[PDB]
């Protein structure tokens, strides 16, 4: 917990509009309480290929 | 494959039997081996259904 | 081979080879292009090979004769420079549509700059 | 008439905007040959087919669904990490690559009848058969990645050495150097351990003082002569290399 | 099934044929008129033996149709500006872009000004002149872009050359619009002395 | 940023663009042989002696070219290649066993800025590099296998180029003369021909400083020993004459262009045409006789061009490569001619041809003799591309 | 003990949930970040007081069809910023970091999925991932380069799903439905040496490969502790607590009790078994439970959606005085559980893509 203390984080950051991409999906978080409902809209993740799978061997 | 370019035979070497592979034909550079596994048909599309080469005519 | 056939001389069925494109630069060149028609009107108004031009007057210009004539100015910015026209060129000329072949080389990238871009993009070397 | 399939559970059609003209690449055909030509080239991420009108004439299509569309340049490009994949700011090592496309143009006759690759090298990237893991082209030739023993072996078989309980220390490290040196060159036949204790001998003579098995080992040597696999002299010289 | 989503699928391959063909018409891979099966275009036979000594005579005459000279020594008059304080006029020169900068430069000088008064609309005033010399050069306008101006009181601007070689405005009367950071404009009349 | 991710994108378009070429590729162009290479070759050209195997189409052809590298080390490296003669002979036109090989490798210094051979002895080249010495080799001398002892042997290099350059031009009659460029702003002459044995680095025989700006190409006359001319980022060709006193001053001079001006090509057939390309998407021509007027002009190109030269057997024909990944042909005798809507749609009349058949950027294209219609190119994704165009276009 | 649901939260994909995790890598005053990753989507959110949970960056695997299953947050010490790095069935590593707004670190060469995601505790550019294909191999992210693979021929001939550090990250214990209880010392000369050198490794220097080690020897093993799936282990200090498929919490410790840890021999076979906190109607594997950053306050869930709730003070199963939670809108399926960094707050997910918050009336 010592360097816990020493290494400074960087808080958190909220989402910003895109006007490139506004056609992004939108996901509205249902909140199941008496909070309101809370909607954020969504970004596509990094495309990667594939390795067809094999089991570890020597 | 049904037709590899490369063969399987069981060896006998030292009193312990081993397999051998060698090529059926003439290879050049970076051709992909196939060997022919020698199950039945059945067997054959229920494993190895694919082979990836039709007839020219 | 003299015998040899067409190039679709490779199998019957194969698995899938996976696809260089990318979903969400889709998006963003839809976009790109959703506002690009939005100015140009390629297409809705060029039905994909055309591009209206709405035309406007900068300045008016009177000659010592009865010539008068306006230096035309069209909506898009990204146009070809501006021209002088006669009054009883206006209402006439006020909706241009211009081909993509009769388009000016240096509107080509001031269009879209992805029509062409220039790799190097700075002299890193030759 | 231009029809859109989708394993016919849902289907579309549209009409000529005019008649020889291409939908997509606005190109005036003129020809029938043309038109279909144009679309089976310029557009090789759909598929063209000819299904006839009552007036001749109509076009079904769909989806390429074993479309070629994918990286042609150098294999390695890909699986790089972003701001490095597609550097082009200096030279790549990758194998000769040659291709031929083109014997000869067959410049057949146009007709409506004529409708319903000689690779050399290398193709594709090459991944490390010891990890899964992408194998640069720098390295086409040390990349072996197996010798005459593989590692983890000599660690598997030392510990099965000490599993042994009826064999003292002393006589038990002697079975592991001896087996460990085998295996390092894979001697097959007679001649070889002949010659093959000479040179262990010499190998590790000094080791052999170290761990103070020079008597134990000579208990093996006599072992050897009881299998009737080394000579007399043989023995002789192993003690002048020992002191 | 619903063709929203039979379209759905297929939007992706008809929105890139329709971004290649925008790319394509305007920076094409290859030649429409030597398609074999569209033979119509280009269908007139290469005949090499065409002698191309005659292209310097041919093109002689072409500048001897075509020889272009200038009036000399802008000079212009000020009348009065419209609108529902003075006025300042600036001059620019275009540059193309070179092999090393990312765009082509642009360099600004000041021509002048004028006390314009508020709006004036008529019988203001008792008639006054702004003198330019032969700033514009053939010789530099071959290594630079044609020259443009500026005007300030509120923006505007106005170009004087064309790539054609030939010059845009001339000896008549010019009423110049207004912008700001129909409308504000300033009149004036051209001439050469 | 925007620019990264717009060239992402344009990764994608680049990709489909060649998709789109090599598909329609066979039914448009009657050759298709590509070559890709381990390392990039600033430049290549090839050998003017070729030889045709009696009774197989293949021909033996042979390429002379130099390597670039990260770090590593480069060789003077010369390739044979195997084309068909004939087309009525159907691997997919001959013995599978490939018709492309290599066969030379030289140590060489940095990356090879230009390289030719003498033509008077095509088995001595002159290598210009990074370094201010123009290496000379002589393959049939050297051995053909490389030597890993890293040490080069470029025997009878030139010196007199402070620093490297871009420029190579051999003489034509003069045997042994070569005129060579660099960022000096000088421009070097050697006389082979006259080279004792010195000391194996050879002094420039004459030096000229006649452009205020870095000279990048010379030439001379393809007929005539006594005329050559220079050309240099100062946007003016200058013209040259032998014995003409002061090497400070020109017999002729004119400005070529709006922006730099980097490649310069006589006619081999007819004496007076010249014609030059230029760095703003122009290519140009003059006259001996007429330097105050251009003749014509090409437009078709889209970005920077730095090669030109002039077609063998066809003197009506005229090519160039540039940085736009575009190679077009221009047919002299259709300059001006009338043409259908669709020809003006396409390009215009005097255009002959467009190539652009390859991913990465093509900084060199060369033919051979008793070739006229077949080109080699140089593109930076170490791609060799050999190519010959339908008859149809040209009857 | 003293534990009430203050917020409830569902996400509107409706897809079942995975693995969660708090911003233990914080600093004081610093925002209350927990993530969470559902079948393709991954989110953050941040608790608050009242118990408001504002929602946080969301980002969609629109590419890859598959669910991911492992998440845990990463540290850059270059940059100060957080990040964090996620896989699933597709078994590739995505590493967001959220000051970016994306991921440029890709880990591919995994077989089969990958089912578990947990850094060193000391270095934030070590990462060992566990997948179906029997691997522990670990990736150097600040570097790129891959590290020594544990396990391999003599490891699991069944899949690993489990695997913690210890405190000081001195030894790994791992498990899978082998039921095999294997650990691999850190400690070992060997590899800190290649640690030492894959710091600074470089293929621009030269052409030779990097050479990750792999190994395939335990510091100890055993199967005896479990006849059914266990599904989840972590490092009690000294100690190693389990969980199974047979509703039994068992802790233990390997030999006797006074064999150590760091002093016993990869030979050594015997077991002493320690923990006796029983549950029930929780038989289904693939649960996975959490612990507070003092190692103080356990808390588990259920399938039936009931909660597990245990103290690491002088409580001991000698006698197991259980504290079980229980909400009554919470009961479809408890996927994962994670403590923040403190006593006060947890949070809970149920598999109906269903958030349910649980704060200490401290």
């Amino acid at each position: 917990n010592q360097e816990w203390k020493q290494r400074r984080i960087q808080p958190v950051h909220i989402l910003t509009s895109v006007s490139s991409l506004r056609g992004t999906r939108e996901c509205s978080v249902t909140s199941d309480l008496d909070f309101p409902t809370q909607v954020i809209p969504l970004k596509t993740l990094n495309a990667v290929a594939s390795v067809p799978i094999m089991y570890s061997w020597s | 494959s049904v037709n590899p370019n490369c063969y399987a035979k069981v060896m006998m070497v030292n009193g312990d039997h081993r397999i051998g592979i060698f090529a059926k034909r003439a290879i050049q550079t970076g051709e992909e081996l196939f060997f022919d596994y020698r199950y039945s048909q059945a067997d054959a599309l229920k494993y190895v259904g694919i082979e990836r080469e039709m007839e020219i005519p | 081979n003299k015998r040899r056939k067409l190039k679709n001389k490779r199998r019957r069925s194969l698995p899938r080879p996976h696809d260089f494109f990318d979903a969400q630069t889709l998006d963003a060149i839809r976009h790109r292009a959703i506002c690009f028609n939005l100015s140009a009107h390629i297409e809705s108004l060029g039905k994909g090979h055309s591009v209206v031009f709405h035309s406007t007057v900068i300045a008016k210009r009177k000659e010592d004769s009865g010539k008068i004539k306006l230096l035309l100015h069209w909506m898009p910015e990204d146009i070809l420079p501006d021209v002088w026209v006669n009054e009883s060129e206006r209402h006439q000329l006020k909706t241009k549509v211009v081909h993509l072949s009769k388009l000016p080389k240096d509107t080509a990238l001031l269009l879209d700059p992805n029509i062409y871009r220039t790799m190097p993009q700075k002299r890193l070397k030759r | 008439f231009y029809q859109f399939l989708y394993n016919n559970n849902t289907r579309q059609q549209t009409e000529a905007r005019d008649d020889l003209h291409c939908p997509w690449c606005t190109l005036n055909c003129r020809k029938l040959y043309s038109l279909l030509k144009h679309l089976k080239l310029c557009h090789s991420r759909f598929i063209f087919n000819y299904v006839y009108h009552p007036k001749g004439a109509r076009i079904d299509v769909s989806i390429n669904e074993c479309y070629d569309g994918s990286y042609a340049g150098n294999p390695q490009d890909i699986h790089r990490q972003p701001g490095f994949a597609f550097s082009r700011n200096g030279p790549v090592k990758r194998t000769p690559i040659t291709h031929i496309l083109v014997c000869r143009p067959k410049r057949t006759k146009a007709s409506m009848s004529e409708f319903l690759t000689y690779s050399s090298g290398h193709n594709r990237l090459y991944f490390h058969s010891d990890t899964c893991l992408p194998l640069r082209p720098q390295e086409m030739e040390v990349d072996s990645e197996d010798e005459k023993d593989p590692e983890w072996l000599r660690e598997k078989t030392i510990t099965q050495i000490e599993e042994f309980s009826d064999v003292n220390e002393g006589e038990k490290e002697v079975m592991k150097l001896w087996n460990l040196h085998v295996m390092k060159h894979g001697f097959i036949a007679d001649n070889q351990m002949n010659h093959a204790c000479m040179l262990f001998v010499e190998n590790y003579g000094q080791k052999i003082i170290k761990k103070n098995l020079c008597r134990n080992f000579m208990l093996h040597l006599v072992s050897m002569h009881d299998f009737n696999l080394i000579s007399i002299m043989s023995i002789d010289k192993a003690v002048t290399k020992l002191r | 099934a619903d063709h929203e989503l039979f379209l759905q699928a297929f939007e992706k391959p008809t929105q890139i044929y329709r971004f290649l063909r925008t790319r394509n018409l305007i920076a094409p891979i290859f030649l429409h008129r030597t398609l074999t099966y569209m033979s119509h275009r280009n269908s007139r036979t290469n005949i090499k033996r065409k002698t191309f000594k005659v292209d310097d005579m041919l093109s002689k005459v072409e500048k001897m149709k075509g020889e272009q000279e200038s009036h000399s020594h802008l000079q212009l008059t000020f009348t009065g500006f419209f609108h529902k304080v003075t006025l300042e006029v600036l001059l620019v020169k275009v540059c193309h872009k070179k092999r090393k900068d990312v765009s082509c430069p642009i360099r600004q000088v000041p021509t002048g000004k004028k006390q314009v008064p508020l709006n004036p609309d008529l019988n203001q005033t008792k008639p006054s002149l702004a003198v330019s010399s032969n700033e514009f050069e053939p010789s530099n306008s071959h290594m630079v872009k044609s020259y443009s101006l500026l005007f300030r009181v509120f923006v505007a601007q106005m170009t004087v050359f064309d790539k054609n070689r030939r010059l845009q405005l001339l000896d008549g009367e010019y009423e110049v619009a207004m912008q700001e950071m129909q409308g504000p404009t300033l009149q004036f009349t051209l001439r050469w002395t | 940023k925007e620019a990264a991710f717009d060239d992402a994108v344009e990764e994608r378009v680049i990709n489909e663009e060649y998709k789109i070429w090599k598909k329609n590729t066979p039914f448009l162009y009657d050759l298709v042989m590509t070559h890709a290479l381990e390392w990039p070759s600033l430049t290549a050209q090839w050998l003017p002696d070729v030889t045709r195997p009696e009774g197989k189409d293949f021909s033996i052809h042979r390429l002379v070219l130099g390597t670039h590298t990260s770090d590593e080390q480069n060789h003077l490296v010369i390739a044979s290649v195997q084309l068909p003669n004939d087309d009525a002979q159907f691997g997919g036109f001959g013995s599978v066993s490939g018709k492309i090989e290599i066969e030379i490798k030289i140590n060489h210094e940095g990356e090879v800025n230009r390289a030719r051979y003498m033509p008077q002895n095509p088995c001595i080249i002159a290598t210009k590099t990074p370094s201010s010495d123009v290496l000379v080799f002589d393959y049939t001398k050297h051995p053909s296998k490389p030597d890993p002892s890293g040490e080069c042997n470029p025997d009878l290099r030139l010196r007199g180029h402070q620093k490297e350059g871009y420029g190579l031009s051999w003489n034509p009659n003069l045997s042994g003369h070569l005129l060579s460029a660099s960022d000096d702003h000088t421009i070097c002459l050697w006389d082979i021909s006259a080279v004792p044995k010195e000391g194996k680095v050879v002094d420039a025989k004459t030096i000229f400083t006649g452009h205020t700006a870095v000279v990048e190409d010379v030439s001379w006359h393809l007929l005539h020993e006594s005329l050559f001319g220079s050309v240099a980022d100062d946007q003016k060709l200058m013209i040259w004459d032998t014995r003409s006193n002061n090497t400070s001053k020109p017999s002729h001079s004119v400005d070529a262009h709006t922006a730099e001006v980097n490649c310069l090509s006589f006619n081999p057939y007819s004496e007076f045409i010249l014609a030059t390309g230029s760095a703003d998407k122009t290519v140009a021509l003059w006259d001996l006789r007429n330097l105050k007027l251009k003749l014509h002009s090409f437009e078709s190109h889209k970005d920077e061009i730095f090669q030109v030269q002039w077609s063998p057997h066809n003197e009506t024909i005229l090519a160039s490569s540039g940085t736009d990944r575009r190679l077009n042909v221009w047919d002299l005798s259709k300059i001006g001619e009338e043409q259908s809507p669709e020809d003006a749609e396409d390009g215009p009349p005097e255009l002959l041809f467009i190539h652009g058949g390859h991913t990465a950027k093509i900084s060199d294209f060369s033919w051979n003799p008793n070739e006229p219609w077949v080109i080699c190119s140089v593109s930076e994704d170490n791609i060799m591309q050999v190519w010959q165009m339908a008859e149809n276009i040209y009857n | 003990y003293s534990f009430k649901c203050v917020n409830s939260l569902k996400e509107d994909h409706n897809q079942p949930l995975f693995g969660v995790q708090f911003n233990w890598h914080s600093k004081e005053g610093d925002p209350l970040v927990f993530a969470t990753v559902g079948s393709n989507r991954v989110t953050l959110y941040e608790c608050h007081s009242q118990g408001e949970i504002r929602l946080l960056q969301s980002y969609v695997d629109a590419d890859a069809d598959e669910n991911f299953y492992t998440c845990a947050w990463t540290y850059d010490s270059n940059t100060s910023h957080p990040l964090l790095a996620v896989a699933g069935s597709r078994g590739i590593i995505r590493i967001i970091n959220p000051i970016t707004m994306q991921c440029i670190k890709h880990y591919v060469g995994h077989g089969n999925a990958i089912n578990e995601l947990k850094f060193h505790p000391r270095d934030p550019n070590l990462l060992l991932s566990v997948s179906k294909d029997h691997a522990l191999r670990l990736w150097n992210i600040q570097t790129d380069t891959l590290v020594a693979i544990f396990g391999g021929v003599e490891g699991h001939r069944d899949e690993v799903l489990s695997a913690d550090y210890d405190l000081l990250g001195e030894k790994i214990m791992s498990c899978g439905m082998d039921h095999s209880l294997k650990l691999w010392r850190i400690n070992s000369k060997r590899m800190m040496n290649a640690i030492k050198e894959s710091y600074d490794y470089n293929p621009n220097k030269t052409n030779r490969p990097f050479i990750s080690q792999k190994i395939h020897f335990p510091d100890f093993s055993t199967r005896d502790i479990h006849r059914n799936y266990v599904d989840c282990v972590r490092w009690l200090g000294d100690l190693i607590l389990s969980k199974s498929c047979e509703n039994a919490i068992v802790c233990w410790k390997p030999g006797k009790m006074e064999d150590d840890i760091d002093k016993i021999k990869p030979s050594e076979s015997n077991v002493t078994i320690l923990g006796r906190f029983d549950y029930s109607q929780c038989d289904i594997w693939y649960m996975r439970f959490s612990m507070d950053f003092w190692q103080k306050m356990l808390a588990l869930g259920n399938q039936v959606g009931k909660l597990y709730v245990w103290d690491l003070e002088v409580e001991d199963p000698h006698k197991a005085k259980c504290t079980t939670l229980t909400h009554h809108k919470c009961g479809a399926a408890i996927r994962q559980t994670s403590f923040s960094r403190d006593s006060s707050i947890l949070i809970a997910v149920c598999d109906d893509a269903s958030i349910w918050r649980w704060d200490r009336l401290r």
